[PDB]
C-alpha cells in the first residue's frame, strides 16, 4: 500500500499503545513469543508489518526486560528463561534436536524457531549466545556440504517457491 | 601530470570551480550532540561511523542488515547484552582518544622506555636490588602475573566484535591493547634483567608453571578464565574485568604488591614499568566509568534496570576476586617481614586502600552495598 | 656489566606464543566449520609499543602535509568539482569497510588459538580503527575547504537515503562480520583487501592527483602501508586451517561465495565512480579489472595458496563476462535516481563521450543516446520537472534490487550478464539477478531478508522521502545532490516535487 | 598568485627550468669527513656552520674577523682554552643529536610526565611513602640539590659563547638545558607533593637556605661557584663540571642517595624523576667522552699536551669534590639506619661504586692515577 | 586526595628567580659598561619540558610537509 514515514508512523504507534498494556512477565513472554512467530524469519506468519516489526520487537524486548528486573528475583535472571524453564535445560534440548536433524531444510527450521521462541529477554544472554552458536555450526555444516550439487531448478522446488518469472 | 600543478589542467579545473561556496555548514557532522561545550574532533571522527538502524537504540539507518549469520543472528543486535539504553552512542571517553592521540602517546612511551633502559644499564643501578626479590619474587611471581594481563587482553576479542557503538568499540580496543602491553612489558623487564644479571632466566617457563599450578595464582586464573571464556555479554566482560577484577586483585597485585614492595627491597627498576601499567589503568577507568556509571547505571529509562544486572554481576565477580586475593596473600609468606608492609597490619592497610577506593570509585556509584571491613577480613584469612 | 643495552621488539615477540595457556574452556565463541591450528605463526614480529611507534611516525608526516602545507596552498578548492563530489561517496563508503573490519578482525583474533595468530589480527584491529578515522579525516578536511561541504559533512546520515548505500553495506559491512569467521575472513582479507582494497587505495590516489586532489593521496598512501599485514592475515588463515579436514570440503565453497559477493558490487560501482566521477581519466576500468582480478589476484595471489588445496573461484569466468559493461549499466541507474544521493553528478561531456566510445566501442549507440536524450529532456534544469527514473518507468524500463547483493538491475537496458528471476515465497516476492545469489538465497533464505528502497518508500513522493531523510542543505530547501556540478540552478524540494515522482512496487506486475 | 599553482606562472617557470641537472653531487656538504661509515644528517646539518678561518685549527675560511672587541679580542680565538688540537670540528656527539631529535625526545618526556602525574595522584600511591623521608629529607635536601643542578646549568653560559666548533657548541648547549631541566623537575616533584599532602611547603625558601648555609652542601656550593664563576677556559668548565664534579658528587647524590634510598623508604615518586636525570647524565657522558677522550686526550699531535692540563684539572677538581662528598655524608646522620644502605658499610659500597666507575669511565682513559680505596676512606671520614 | 592533578609550566616558572643565589663572585665574565638589574622579569613563562614540547610540535608539521607532501609534488 502507501508507505508512511520511516521512523514514525501509525503502526509503531499502535503496537506501542499495545506493549504499554503488558504488565506481567508471563504476559510479556507470550506476547513477544507470539510476535516473533507471526512476524520474523522467512517462515513468518505475516509480512504486513515488514518495515516495522524490528523496531516494534525491540520495544517489546524493552518492556519484557524491564519487567523481569522488577519482578523475578536476581538468581532467575541468570539461571532461567522467562518461561520458567531452566536455561540449561532449554540449551540441552535444542542442541539435541539440531543434532537429530536429517536434512538442511530440517536443520534450518530448528535454528530459526529456537530464536523466535528464545531470543532475549526470554532466554539469558550468555545462554542464548552459545546455544545459538552451537546450533549455527550444525546448520552451516549440514548446508555447506555439496553446496553446488543440486541445480537451480531442483533447489527452486526443494525451497517450494512459486516461480513468477524467469528472463 | 597532476591537476594541481599542471598548467593546462589547473587552468581547466580553475574554470570549473564556482566563485562561491555551495553551502556554509562546514562542521563535519555538525548534528552530533556535543557532550562538552562544543563539538570535539574525537567526536566528529568517531560518532556514527557504525551503521546502526533505528531498531538499535541511537542509530540513524533503517531496514534490516543485508547479510546475517545462518539462522538469522543480526550483524549487530540487541541480543548481545542484557543492558538496555536510550542511545548506544551516548558514550564519550574522557581522554577523547581517537586512533592518532592514542598511538602518539604510546609512541612516546615506546621511545622513552628504550632511552631509559640504555641508561639504566650504563648506570649499573641494578647492583643494589635485593637478590631474593630479584631472583625469587620478581622473576617468578611478577612473571606469572603477565598471564593475568594477557587473559584480560583476550577477554576483549568478542567484545571487539559484539559491542553496539563506535566509541565503546574504541574504548574497548584501546583497553585490550593496554593489557597486552602490560603483559609484553613485564616480560621486557624480565629480559632486560637477564642481559644484566648472568644466569637470570628470563624465559616464561617458570612464571608460566606458577600461573597454572601455583596456588597463589589459583583464584586469579579461575576468575580470568571465566571472564575471558565464561561469558559473551560484552558489558559483563567489560564490567567484571575492569571495574571489579582488575580494580581489586589486579590493582592490589601491581600497586600494593610489586610496585610498593619494590620501593622497600631497594628495586629501582620495577616502578619504571608499573608507572605505565598504573597510568594505563587510570585511563581505562575514565572510559569504563563513563560507559557504566554515566551512560548505563544512570540511563533515564533503564538505570534501575541496568543496575539490577550491575549489582548482580558485581556480587558474583567480587566474590570471585575476594577468593583470588585470598589465594594471592599466600605470597607474603615468601618475603622478608618488613615491619609495617609485609606483616598482618601492613598487608591489612593495603587491602583497606583497595576495597576502600573501589567502594567510592565503583560501588557507591552503582548502589552496591559493601562493608569494606568484612572483605579485608575475608582476604586476610588466607594470610 | 655497564653497557648500553635495551630489549628489541623481536626479542619480546619471542615469548608471545607461551603467553597463552591451556584450559578446557579455551575455545572460540563463534559458530564455525573450522579449527585453526594452535602453533600457527605470525609473519611480522610487531608488539604494542612498537605498533604505536611505527604508526605515529606515519601519522606525523601525513598531518604535517594536510594541516600545514596543503592548507597554505589552498589545495582543498583546487580539485575538480566532479572528483570533489565523488570523494564524498568514496571516502564515506570506504570508511564503513574500514569500520566493519575492526569488528571482523576481532572475531578472527577470537577464532585463532595461537597467541601469535591473534596478534596479527589484533594488529589489524588497530589498523582498522586508524583507517576509519583517516577516511573521516578526508571528508572532515573537505568540509573545511571544499566549495561544497554538504554531503562531505554528513554522509554518515545522508547515505541512508539512497540504494547504492545498501550494496556497500553488504560487501563492506555485513560480509565482514556475519557468518563463519572464515567466510568473514575470506570476504575481508583474501578477497576484500587482497583483491580489491589494496590495489584500489593506490588507484584512487592516481584518479585523485589527476583531478587536482592531493588530499586523498596524502591519506591513502599512508593507509596502504598497513594493508600488507592484512593480506598476510588472510594467508595465515588458510595456513592455520590447512590441515583441517573441513577445509577440503568447505574452504573452496566459502571462497567462491566470498569472491562473488565482492565482485558483485565492486565490479560495477568502482568502474562507475572512476569513469563517471572524473573529468580526467587515468585508465579504463575494464583494463584495470583484468589486471586486478583476472591477473594479479586469481593469477598470482591465489596460485601461492594452491598448495593448500585452494583454487581459483568457479565464478571467476562469470565475473570476467560482466567487467566490460556492468559499470555502464549501473551508471544509468545512478544518474536516473540522482535525487536519492548526497553528491552532485555530471553527465558525460562531449569529450568524455569520445573517450567512452573509444574504450568501449558500442557505448555511444546505447548509453550515449540515452544520456543525451535525458540532457535534452531537461535533466539538469530545475524548471523541467523531469527525473530520469520516471522516463525509465514510462518507457518500460523497470529497476529491480537484488534481494542478496542490493545491486540495482534494469534488464531492458542491461548489457551485463545478469537476469531476473522473481519468485514468491511465504507470501513475499523476490527479485534475483544472477545464478550465484539465487542459489545463496535459495539455500540461506534467512541470511537474506533485507528490505529495499521500494519496499520502504512505496507510494511516497520523492521530495517527502528526501526531506525526511535530510537530503537538504543549510537552507533546508536546497538538495545536497544535484544533476549538474555548476554553481547556479541548484534544485530544491519544490523542483523535485513538481516532477511528482512516486515510488512503485516494481514487483506488483509479477 | 603562487608560482607552483598558478597556470600562467607555472607555465612560465616550466619553460625556464632546464631538462637536465646541472651537477650530480647531491650530498649536502659531501666534503665533510664521516666519523661513521657514511655521512649522517646530524653531521651534514651541523658541520662547518661556524665560520672559522684557517688560523683556527679545522676552519676553512680565511682572513681576520670583520669586527673584534675593543683592544682586539677575536670573535673566536685560540686564547679561549689551554687545550690545542688538530681540528676543532673532529667532535661528534654519539647521539647524533641536532635540534630536532633533541626536542622531539624531551617533548615525549614532557607529555609522558604529565600523564604519569595525573594518574599517580588518582592512584593515591603517595599514601605509603615514609613521612620523615617525605617531609624532612626529600622536601629539604632534595630541594636544596636543585641549586647544584642550576649552578652547573649556569657554568655553561660563557662556554656557549666561547667554544670553537659547532658540534661542541650543541653538545654544550643541550648539556646546559638538561641541567636546568633537572633543577626544574626537582621542584616539579616538590610542587606535586604540595598538591597532595596538605601543609607540605613546596616553596624554595628552606631548600634555598639549606644550600647556602647547611654544611652538608658546603663543599658542593664551593665547587659549583668555582666551576661556574671561577674560570673561563671552556674545556676546563666542561671537564670539571661533567667529568669530575657531577660524575662523582652529583652521581652519588642522585643515584646513590635520593634514588637508591627512595626504594627503601617506600618512595614510589622520586625514582620517576631520577630516571630522567640519570638518563640525561648518561647522554651527556657520551658527548663529553668523545670530546675529551677521543678528540682531545688522544689528539695525535697534542694528546700528551692536553692530558697534562686534564690530569692537572682532574687533581684540582677531584680534591674539591672529595670534600664536597665528605660534607655530604653528614646527611646520613638524619636517616633511619637500614642495615646495609645507610650504615658505614652500606655507604662505603655506594662510594666504592662511584669512585670505581669514574676510574674506568674517566680516569683510566686520561692517565689519571687514582687509588679508589683512599678516596672512599677520605669521604667516609666525615661520616 | 585522589584527583587528577599535574603541575603546569607557569607553576614551575614561579620559582625560577629563587634558583639563583648570592655570592661575591656571581658576576658576568664579559667586559661591559652596563649592569643589568637583578630582579628583572621574563615575559614568557616557558620551561625546559615545555620548550621542547612547544617546538617539536612545530617541527612535526614542517617536516611532514617537505618530506612528505612536497616531494610527492616534485616541488623542489
Ligand atoms: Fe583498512
Ligand atoms: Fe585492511
Amino acid at each position: 500500500a502507501k508507505r508512511e514515514p520511516i521512523h514514525d508512523n501509525s503502526i509503531r504507534t499502535e503496537w506501542e499503545a499495545k506493549i504499554a498494556k503488558l504488565t506481567s512477565v508471563d504476559q510479556a513472554t507470550k506476547f513477544i513469543q507470539d510476535f516473533r512467530l507471526a512476524y520474523t524469519s522467512p517462515f513468518r506468519k505475516s509480512y504486513d508489518i515488514d518495515v516495522d516489526y524490528q523496531y516494534i520487537e525491540r520495544k517489546i524486548e524493552e518492556k519484557l526486560s524491564v519487567l523481569k528486573t522488577e519482578k523475578l528475583p536476581v538468581a532467575d535472571l541468570i539461571t532461567k528463561a522467562t518461561t520458567g524453564e531452566d536455561a540449561a535445560a532449554v540449551e540441552a534440548t535444542w542442541i539435541a534436536k539440531i543434532k537429530a536433524a536429517k536434512s538442511k531444510y530440517e536443520a534450518e527450521a530448528i535454528h530459526i524457531e529456537f530464536r523466535q521462541l528464545y531470543k532475549p529477554p526470554v532466554l539469558p544472554v550468555n545462554v542464548f549466545l552459545r546455544t545459538d552458536a552451537a546450533l549455527g555450526t550444525v546448520l552451516m555444516e549440514i548446508r555447506n556440504t555439496d553446496y553446488y550439487g543440486t541445480p537451480l531448478e531442483g533447489l527452486r522446488k526443494e525451497r517450494g517457491v512459486k516461480v513468477l518469472h524467469l528472463q | 601530470k597532476r591537476g594541481l600543478t599542471d598548467p593546462e589542467r589547473a587552468a581547466i579545473i580553475a574554470a570549473a570551480v564556482p566563485d562561491h561556496a555551495l553551502d556554509t555548514q562546514r562542521k563535519y557532522h555538525y548534528f552530533i550532540q556535543p557532550r562538552w561545550k562544543p563539538l570535539s574532533e574525537y567526536e566528529q571522527l568517531s560518532c556514527y561511523a557504525q551503521p546502526n538502524p533505528d531498531w538499535i537504540a541511537g542509530g540513524l539507518d533503517w531496514g534490516d542488515w543485508t547479510q546475517k549469520f545462518h539462522g538469522g543472528r543480526p550483524s549487530w543486535g540487541n541480543e548481545s547484552t542484557e543492558l538496555r539504553t536510550t542511545d548506544w552512542y551516548r558514550h564519550r571517553d574522557p581522554a577523547r582518544r581517537w586512533h592518532h592521540p592514542y598511538v602518539k602517546d604510546k609512541s612516546e612511551e615506546a621511545r622513552y622506555t628504550q632511552r631509559f633502559l640504555a641508561a639504566y644499564s650504563s648506570e649499573g643501578s641494578i647492583r643494589t636490588i635485593d637478590p631474593y626479590w630479584r631472583d625469587e619474587i620478581l622473576n617468578k611471581y611478577f612473571g606469572a602475573l603477565l598471564y593475568s594481563e594477557y587473559g584480560l587482553f583476550n577477554a576483549h576479542s568478542s567484545v571487539g566484535r559484539d559491542c553496539l557503538s563506535d566509541t565503546i568499540r574504541q574504548t574497548a580496543v584501546f583497553a585490550a591493547l593496554d593489557k597486552v602491553d602490560n603483559a609484553q612489558m613485564i616480560q621486557m623487564e624480565r629480559l632486560f634483567i637477564a642481559k644484566l644479571v648472568p644466569g637470570f632466566d628470563a624465559s616464561t617457563d617458570v612464571p608460566k608453571k606458577i600461573w597454572t599450578t601455583d596456588p597463589i595464582y589459583s583464584g586469579a586464573r579461575a576468575t580470568v578464565q571465566e571472564i575471558w571464556q565464561g561469558v559473551q555479554d560484552w558489558n559483563e566482560i567489560l564490567w567484571a574485568g575492569h571495574a571489579v577484577y582488575d580494580a581489586t586483585f589486579g590493582q592490589f597485585a601491581r600497586r600494593e604488591f610489586f610496585q610498593r614492595l619494590a620501593t622497600v627491597y631497594g628495586d629501582t627498576l620495577t616502578p619504571f614499568f608499573t608507572a605505565q601499567s598504573q597510568t594505563y589503568f587510570q585511563t581505562t577507568r575514565g572510559a569504563i566509568d563513563d560507559l557504566f556509571v554515566y551512560c548505563l547505571a544512570n540511563d533515564s529509562e533503564f538505570g534501575a534496570h541496568n543496575r539490577t544486572f550491575l549489582n548482580a554481576w558485581t556480587e558474583h565477580y567480587l566474590a570471585s576476586s575476594v577468593a583470588a586475593l585470598k589465594d594471592f596473600v599466600g605470597l607474603y609468606a615468601k618475603v622478608e617481614k618488613v615491619a609495617g608492609a609485609t606483616d598482618s597490619a601492613g598487608v591489612s592497610e593495603a587491602l583497606q586502600r583497595v576495597f576502600g577506593d573501589w567502594k567510592i570509585d565503583y560501588a557507591d556509584k552503582i548502589g552496591f552495598r559493601v562493608d569494606v571491613d568484612q572483605k579485608v577480613d575475608a582476604v586476610l584469612a588466607g594470610y | 656489566n655497564r653497557a648500553p643495552v635495551g630489549v628489541e621488539p623481536q626479542e619480546v615477540h619471542k615469548w608471545l606464543q607461551s603467553f597463552n595457556w591451556d584450559f578446557k574452556e579455551n575455545r572460540t565463541k563463534y559458530p564455525t566449520k573450522y579449527h585453526m591450528a594452535n602453533e600457527t605463526k605470525e609473519q611480522f614480529k610487531v608488539i604494542a609499543k612498537e605498533y604505536a611507534r611505527m604508526e605515529a611516525a606515519k601519522d606525523e608526516r601525513q598531518f604535517g602535509t594536510l594541516l600545514d602545507g596543503l592548507t597554505r596552498l589552498g589545495a582543498g578548492n583546487k580539485v575538480h568539482p566532479r572528483w570533489g563530489e565523488t570523494m564524498k561517496v568514496i571516502s564515506n563508503f570506504l570508511e564503513v569497510g574500514e569500520y566493519n573490519a575492526i569488528a571482523a578482525s576481532a572475531m578472527l583474533w577470537d577464532s585463532a588459538t595461537a597467541a601469535e595468530q591473534k596478534n596479527g589480527y589484533l594488529a589489524q584491529v588497530l589498523d582498522e580503527i586508524r583507517h576509519t578515522h583517516q577516511c573521516a579525516f578526508i571528508n572532515h578536511y573537505y568540509s573545511k575547504h571544499y566549495h561544497d561541504p554538504a554531503g562531505h559533512n554528513d554522509a554518515r546520515r545522508t547515505r541512508a537515503i539512497g540504494p547504492l548505500w545498501k550494496g556497500m553495506k553488504r560487501v563492506f559491512a555485513d560480509g565482514f562480520i556475519s557468518g563463519d569467521a572464515v567466510e568473514c575472513s575470506v570476504n575481508l582479507q583474501l578477497v576484500g583487501e587482497a583483491c580489491f582494497t589494496n590495489p584500489l587505495i593506490v588507484a584512487v590516489t592516481e584518479w585523485a592527483s589527476a583531478n587536482g586532489d592531493e588530499i586523498t593521496p596524502t591519506v591513502f598512501l599512508s593507509v596502504e602501508t598497513d594493508e600488507l599485514r592484512h593480506m598476510a592475515n588472510g594467508y595465515q588463515t588458510v595456513v592455520s586451517i590447512a590441515n583441517d579436514p573441513a577445509s577440503a570440503k568447505f574452504l573452496n565453497t566459502d571462497l567462491n561465495n566470498a569472491f562473488w559477493t565482492q565482485q558483485k558490487y565492486f565490479t560495477p560501482v568502482l568502474g562507475y565512480l572512476f569513469e563517471y566521477g572524473s573529468k580526467f581519466k587515468v585508465e579504463p576500468w575494464v583494463k584495470t579489472w583484468n589486471r586486478w582480478v583476472s591477473e594479479d589476484w586469481g593469477g598470482i595471489w591465489i596460485g601461492r595458496l594452491g598448495k593448500y588445496g585452494v583454487e581459483s573461484p568457479r565464478s571467476l569466468r562469470d565475473a570476467k563476462r560482466d567487467a566490460y559493461w556492468a559499470h555502464h549499466d549501473l551508471a544509468l541507474a545512478a544518474y536516473a535516481m540522482w535525487p536519492l544521493g548526497f553528491a552532485r553528478l555530471a553527465l558525460p561531456d562531449e569529450e568524455d563521450q569520445a573517450w567512452f566510445e573509444a574504450n568501449y566501442p558500442g557505448w555511444a549507440d546505447h548509453y550515449g543516446k540515452i544520456f543525451n536524450e535525458w540532457k535534452k529532456l531537461g535533466y539538469e534544469d530545475p524548471k523541467s520537472g523531469f527525473i530520469p527514473y520516471q522516463w525509465l518507468l514510462a518507457n518500460g524500463h523497470d529497476v529491480y534490487i537484488d534481494r542478496v547483493s542490493q545491486v540495482p538491475f534494469i534488464p531492458s537496458l542491461a548489457k551485463g550478464t545478469g537476469s531476473l528471476r522473481v519468485h514468491e515465497f511465504n507470501g513475499k516476492k523476490h527479485s534475483l539477478t544472477d545464478d550465484w545469489g539465487e542459489r545463496q538465497w535459495l539455500i540461506e533464505p534467512e541470511r537474506y531478508e533485507c528490505h529495499n528502497v521500494f519496499e520502504q518508500y512505496e507510494g511516497r513522493e520523492l521530495s517527502e522521502v528526501i526531506a525526511e531523510g535530510h537530503g537538504v542543505r543549510s537552507d533546508g530547501k536546497t538538495l545536497i545532490a544535484q544533476p549538474h556540478t555548476r554553481g547556479d540552478n541548484l534544485w530544491t524540494l519544490e523542483d523535485i516535487k513538481r516532477a511528482g515522482c512516486v515510488f512503485p512496487d516494481p514487483l506488483a506486475k509479477f
